[PDB]
């Protein structure tokens, strides 16, 4: 349909910050590449 | 000749060979402009990522001692240069292998060491006679140092914009021309969760996590500062004293002139003309009084509370502003003035102080860290850190270095030709010693997915005439001349690295058996 004629509407900013959070995790958690374990104490 | 009866110290030799080649080949993915970096799970139950050596290092809870020389090292290197921790102990390794190929090679350690000696006393005038002077007016070459060391971690993510962010807050902190190694205690760092990376700024002024205390002032214009030391709440005596009640107008007597001394405090405060207080941690005893707050908040008067009493010499050093720890001393002569102070919004509600502008400009600066992940923020305010002691070590030394491997490999030419020319089982050392510089080029093909042999040997065919100038480029995927594509490091990154490495192999090859203990 037309969400636009619908009423169907969000904020920008939401959108906005949120792919560009997506993109800074996407960046933090690909740049891994091995994880060191360590038993307690 | 001579019989060897013993075999225990070689033994124990190669163990430490082994296993600090083995440290080495792990931290051997994180490097250069194509560093990997890695993760280490707390067993506290802490998270982190990091892809610098140093810190790769000092969470490694590592048992063979062997591998906490090379992080003690690495330690070292990272209190002296920033980056190159990679580096350092990546040769360190390499060294090592060398040695092992040395110690089936029959030659005892000793002569190795003396022949390591000269190799690193051929190494450092050779790294000497190749950089380029520079001086420390220059903002662009600065510049392109700080985007070298940066495009090897994760914050080559902004790259473009953290790089001014160091040069600037660098040649702010300063003086351009005593060449002093001007401390980077200097620079304040703030990790504030939330926001991106990208909204990292820079406030040429002061900035303190504490949040306000006055419910009603939240922005001051034409603000003049005041720090203040002593207690404003009812007097306590160092010693134990105690108010004694055994009349009549005693009792009104107390209350209506603790107040009265509350009101000369605060009257005072105002006649100065101050509107901000600052307050230190008064543990000991009676901090702020609430009544006191009652006051200020009438006379509206900006107030904080809780300053540590670390952060008192950092304060005074940016907004310019002696303490005072007397009613008598504080005077509108020490009230320090600045542009602008106020209580910013972030976070949603994690809110943050800011005071820019001041009309005495501290030499001090600092640093606001945004983004979304706690880790990140961490990794970025490491890396920023780097940034600013790879600028600092060039100020050490107004030496140049194009980066990307060229160095090295110059080295390994060097040394082999000259090994070439030296006679002796010390020869064999020396060849031994260029092929362990042989290294780093290596891994940065590897991490390249490059072919690293063909490239590595071209490279060298190359520098036989193609002097440091030449090097393994990342983007254009092949060799070409690194200068050009301006990435350079300081010369004192990869000479203190050389050198450490080389005291530390000296000394590894000194042991001989380890004696567990009470």
């Amino acid at each position: 349909r037309d969400n636009k004629q619908a009423g169907v509407f969000e904020p920008t900013i939401v959108k906005v910050k949120s792919l560009k959070f997506a993109t800074e995790a996407a960046i933090t958690i690909l740049r891994i590449d091995d994880l060191i374990k360590l038993h307690p104490e | 000749g001579a019989y060897q009866d013993r075999d225990k110290p070689a033994q124990i030799r190669f163990s430490n060979i082994s296993a600090a080649k083995a440290v080495a080949d792990a931290i051997r993915t994180s490097l250069g402009p194509k560093g990997m970096d890695k993760m280490i799970q707390d067993g506290k139950g802490d998270v982190t990522i990091t892809n610098d050596g140093a810190t790769i290092l000092k969470q490694m809870q590592v048992l063979h001692p062997a591998a906490r020389m090379l992080v003690e090292l690495s330690k070292a290197q990272d209190i002296e240069a920033g980056d190159g921790t990679t580096s350092v102990v990546i040769i360190a390794g390499s060294l090592l292998d060398s040695c092992t190929k040395l110690l089936q090679k029959g030659i005892h350690p000793t002569i190795i060491s003396e022949s390591f000696q000269k190799a690193l006393e051929k190494g450092i005038e050779i790294l000497t006679d190749m950089s380029r002077p520079v001086e420390l007016s220059d903002r662009e070459t600065l510049l392109n140092s700080a985007t070298t060391s940066l495009n090897s971690k994760v914050v080559s993510q902004y790259s473009s914009l953290l790089s001014p962010m160091s040069v600037n807050a660098v040649m702010k902190v300063i003086d351009p021309a005593t060449a002093t190694s001007v401390d980077l205690r200097d620079i304040k760092i703030v990790k504030k969760l939330g926001g991106t990376i990208d909204d990292c700024e820079l406030v040429e002024g002061l900035v303190l996590t504490q949040k306000v205390s006055n419910s009603g002032i939240t922005r001051v214009e034409k603000a003049k500062i005041g720090l203040i030391q002593f207690c404003l709440s009812a007097p306590k005596t160092d010693m134990d004293n105690q108010i004694v009640v055994s009349d009549y107008a005693q009792m009104d007597r107390v209350l209506r002139e603790e107040r009265a001394y509350i009101l000369n405090l605060v009257k005072q405060i105002k006649k100065t003309g101050c509107n901000v207080l600052l307050i230190q941690k008064s543990i000991l005893r009676d901090a702020l009084s609430d009544l006191a707050l009652h006051f200020l908040n009438k006379m509206k008067i900006m107030v904080i509370k809780d300053i540590e009493r670390e952060d008192i010499e950092f304060i005074c050093k940016t907004i310019g502003t002696k303490p005072v720890a007397h009613i008598d001393q504080f005077t509108a002569d020490m009230l320090g003035s600045a542009e602008l102070a106020e209580e910013v919004n972030l976070n949603g509600s994690g809110k943050l102080l800011k005071i820019t502008g001041c009309a005495s400009p501290g030499k001090t600066v600092t640093i606001v860290v945004r983004g979304s992940n706690k880790l990140v923020i961490e990794e970025a305010e490491r890396s920023i850190h780097d940034a600013l002691c790879v600028i600092r070590c060039l100020v050490k030394k107004r030496a140049l270095i194009a980066g990307g491997g060229a160095p090295e490999i110059e080295l390994a030419l060097r040394l082999t030709e000259y090994s070439r020319t030296l006679s002796g089982m010390e020869s064999y050392c020396v060849r031994a010693f260029a092929d362990a510089m042989e290294v780093i080029p290596s891994t940065l093909a590897e991490n390249a997915g490059l072919n690293p042999i063909s490239t590595v040997t071209e490279l060298r065919n190359r520098h036989a005439q193609g002097e440091k100038t030449a090097g393994i480029n990342v983007r254009k995927g092949g060799i070409s001349n690194i200068l050009e594509e301006l990435v350079v490091q300081p010369l004192l990154v990869s000479v203190s690295a050389l050198t450490l490495a080389t005291e530390t192999v000296r000394s590894i090859l000194k042991i001989d058996d380890v004696v567990n203990t009470r």
